[PDB]
């Protein structure tokens, strides 16, 4: 299958370059199909951004960012870029790289240039002027106790989204609620994760929520203990 | 300036039929364009659906159950993206595009299809005190958690020693989860002093008619 993933920064500042870069695996770069990079404002809706083709690295781009927009290619790398200048809050989003069907399924169709078959996961980035913040992490301890109790950790006042919670390294999965975040009026975020666990399991099991805030380069383990 | 046209939400009963239009602007035609159709569920990216020119030119898609295709409105100058026997896993937004040789690719607007059959579910609520770690950092957050409800609508309010608190209130938007029901937060932020100085804090959750309110107490 034909991976695709973004990756970069998850926060530029304004009037700076956001600079993204879409690793393929398991497929060639070259080949009569665009690569294309489209995104998403948060709850927005979707907005093309450009293309270079497979085969002729030629590049055609959005006519209202013509001027602030590069994509180019690395071939020894297999991986193209997106470079996006002089940003603004208006350019806050999830970016997605994507890849058009083969030569084959288009028979006369024109290109397939606005056909997207295969996606990247996306990565958000935040354009704004406030410095990134980690997390601190405190326990949600559960609590009479009912026959299911809820544990938890809240991840509170950090800068950029995301996050991402696991627990105990991702062997416990059933009954794991990570919510939205939240964001203050001082502009921090905050967001908690709850896995609710049968009563008998507080006297056996050991609970660590796993915290990952990437754009400060900060984890947290956190043992959510029960007092 | 040619534009895509979508209404931004559409709502139908589960096993109905339903047409999903993208109506271009009157200086483009219809009938020149393939009009492409991309799915998003929450929490994931767009997934190619199908594109429809004409019944000579059209592709279904690896995965796309047959109830759904593509369709035109030449009259209405508009794509159609038609639906049949509707499942409530069809809960998606739904987005048009064509190709235009000045204006490059134009999205519309999106249409958030919605199913009208779900029950009513009521709210499950977990309040959280402040951690003692917290406490000592002359801090305390009160963190009410929502889940499991359906309407997303839901109203928080906060009370300390039963009487309305009016202020230190944030209440995210409700999500949806992987159940189809949805999902919210609302945290009260205090300090230590304020925490020690009531007996008693309260989450308020109304949804629809009624509401379920959880009580921690300091020490």
């Amino acid at each position: 299958q034909v991976q695709l993933q973004e990756s970069g920064p998850g926060l530029v500042k304004p009037s700076e370059t956001l600079s993204l870069t879409c690793d393929v695996s398991g497929g060639s770069f070259s080949g009569d199909f665009y690569w294309s990079w489209i995104r998403q404002p948060p709850g927005k809706g979707l907005d093309w951004i450009g293309n270079i083709h497979g085969s002729s690295a030629g590049t055609k781009y959005k006519p209202s960012l013509k001027s602030r927009v590069t994509i180019s290619k690395d071939t020894s790398k297999n991986q193209f870029s997106l470079k996006l200048s002089s940003v603004t809050a208006a350019d806050t989003a999830v970016y997605y790289c994507t890849r058009g069907p083969l030569s084959r399924i288009v028979a006369g169709f024109g290109r397939g240039i606005n056909w997207f078959d295969v996606w990247g996961p996306g990565v958000l980035v935040t354009v704004s002027s406030a410095s990134t913040k980690g997390p601190s992490v405190f326990p949600l301890a559960p609590s009479t106790s009912e026959s299911t109790a809820a544990l938890g950790c809240l991840v509170k006042d950090y800068f950029p989204e995301p996050v991402t919670v696991s627990w105990n390294s991702g062997s416990l999965t059933s009954g794991v609620h990570t919510f939205p975040a939240v964001l203050q009026s001082s502009g921090l975020y905050s967001l908690s994760s709850v896995v609710t666990v049968p009563s008998s399991s507080l006297g056996t099991q050991t609970y660590v929520c796993n915290v990952n805030h990437k754009p400060s380069n900060t984890k947290v383990d956190k043992r959510v203990e029960i007092k | 300036q040619p534009v895509l046209t979508q209404p931004t939400s559409l709502s139908a009963s589960p096993g109905a039929s339903v047409r999903l239009s993208c109506t271009l602007s009157s200086g483009i035609n219809v009938g020149s364009y393939s009009i492409f159709w991309y799915q998003q569920k929450p929490g994931s990216p767009p997934r190619y659906l199908l594109f429809y020119f004409s019944d000579s030119s059209k592709h279904q898609g690896s995965g796309v159950p047959s109830r759904f295709s593509g369709s035109k409105d030449t009259s209405a100058n508009a794509g159609l993206l038609l639906i049949s026997g509707l499942q409530s896993e069809d809960e998606a937004d739904y987005y048009c595009a064509i190709w235009h040789s000045s204006a490059s690719v134009l999205f519309g607007g999106g249409t958030r299809l919605t199913v009208l059959g779900q029950p009513k579910a009521a709210p499950s609520v977990t309040l959280f005190p402040p951690s003692s770690e917290e406490l000592q950092a002359n801090k305390a957050t009160l963190v009410c958690l929502i889940s499991d409800f359906y309407p997303g609508a839901v109203e928080v309010a906060w009370k300390a020693d039963g009487s309305a608190v009016n202020a230190g209130v944030e209440t995210t938007k409700p999500s949806k989860q992987s159940n189809n029901k949805y999902a919210a937060s609302s945290y009260l932020s205090l300090t230590s002093d304020q925490w020690k100085s009531h007996k008693s804090y309260s989450c308020q959750v109304t949804h629809e008619g009624s509401t379920v309110e959880k009580t921690v107490a300091p020490a």
